[PDB]
């Protein structure tokens, strides 16, 4: 199952 | 941009036996950038229904793809995979050798 | 033995041809189990292994939202990186990311990964400590400063040590009949005359799983690394793998050469010779 949280570079 | 030329292997899923249904594979790997044209050919002619895996990559970031089609090998029929990439001045054509 | 789960992501810009293409795949060990392609007619994450199909609709909805959201962040990041690298809008550029976990036979975390590449070269990587970064160039240092502020490393640590290992454990059990049953290679040695004085010996390994294998030719019990042609391990397309190794030998000296095969599916490592 994938990680939910995301962050821009 | 660093560019990396594709490695190419052409082979069958199972031991080739004449008259018996099988899968012809063309595996391209070690390449960058990801844009690539790959065709499977039967006696010089482009094979119509060719499927492919979804784009993925190795530890070193280089891409790989598997192209494949259901086929029946015979004694006289020739098969090959034709590959074009930005690193190539002309498309590379690798013949299918049933012992390779 | 030991196991892994990995998610791979690739975005490729295509100036003048619409929005970047996003493709992501997931693996357990060497088994592809999920896929998403932003160019599919109606994009959703889809199953690619029978043991994942049992997951409920809520699973597929969440996975699909994550993929779509990741595609959007990569579109934004491609535009940001043109500014970081002072690049024009003329060229195609590539962002890659891989993350996941390696576990031991006890299902405990051995190593977590989260690492990125731009135009095929290292951009930024989470270190093995799961608390610090390796940034490859001055652009990636900007990203590092942003990610330190936002405690990205701490959040990845929590994901990789928890969710990643646990979902891997779940998949291994659900898929045990195929994931935890190694298929040993089927092997044979072939002989091919080149001339009256020499011949090729080719050692074949077919239908094996997982992909990790060692195929070596020895002469008089010594490894022949220099003289051995060894092809990249290749997918058969039915979830198993293929590989061969070949040496060129003098006519009549074939009995001096042994092919050695190591694979986890074999009870014992094999020693093969050509049988005339």
């Amino acid at each position: 199952s994938r990680r939910w949280r995301r962050w821009n570079r | 941009m660093i560019q990396r030329t594709p490695k190419i292997q052409v082979y069958s899923r199972h031991p080739a036996e004449n008259g018996k249904s099988n899968f012809l594979n063309c595996y391209v790997s070690g390449f960058h950038p990801s844009d690539i044209e790959v065709d499977l050919l039967k006696n010089g002619e482009r094979i119509e229904k060719v499927e492919h895996s979804d784009l993925s990559f190795s530890k070193d970031w280089s891409f790989y793809l598997l192209y494949y089609t259901e086929f029946t090998p015979t004694e006289k029929d020739e098969y090959a995979c034709r590959v074009n990439h930005v690193t190539l001045s002309q498309p590379k054509i690798v013949k299918w050798d049933r012992d390779m | 033995g030991s196991h892994s789960m990995r998610y791979f992501h690739t975005s490729v810009s295509r100036p003048g041809r619409g929005e970047p293409r996003f493709i992501t795949v997931g693996y357990v060990d060497d088994t592809l189990f999920v896929r998403f392609d932003s160019d599919a007619a109606s994009p959703r994450e889809e199953p690619r292994a029978p043991w994942i199909e049992q997951e409920g609709p809520e699973y597929w909805d969440r996975e699909t939202q994550i993929c779509k959201a990741k595609a959007q962040t990569d579109r934004e990041d491609l535009r940001t990186l043109l500014r970081y690298y002072n690049q024009s809008e003329a060229g195609s550029h590539t962002l890659q990311n891989m993350y996941g976990c390696d576990v031991g036979p006890d299902g405990r975390l051995l190593r977590g990964y989260h690492q990125d590449a731009y135009d095929g070269k290292d951009y930024i990587a989470l270190n093995e400590d799961l608390s610090s970064w390796t940034a490859a160039d001055t652009a990636a240092q900007i990203t590092q400063r942003k990610w330190e502020a936002a405690r990205v490393a701490e959040q990845l640590r929590a994901y990789l040590e928890g969710e990643c290992v646990e979902w891997l454990r779940r998949y291994l059990e659900n898929g045990k009949e195929t994931l935890q049953r190694a298929d040993p290679p089927k092997t044979h040695v072939t002989h091919h005359p080149i001339s009256d004085h020499e011949a090729t010996l080719r050692c074949w390994a077919l239908g094996f799983y997982p992909a990790e294998i060692t195929l070596t030719w020895q002469r008089d019990g010594e490894d022949q690394t220099q003289d051995t042609e060894l092809v990249e391990t290749r997918p058969a397309g039915d979830r198993t793998f293929q590989k061969w190794a070949a040496v060129v030998v003098p006519s009549g000296e074939e009995q001096r050469y042994t092919c050695h095969v190591q694979h986890e599916g074999l009870p014992k490592p094999l020693t093969l010779r050509w049988e005339p």
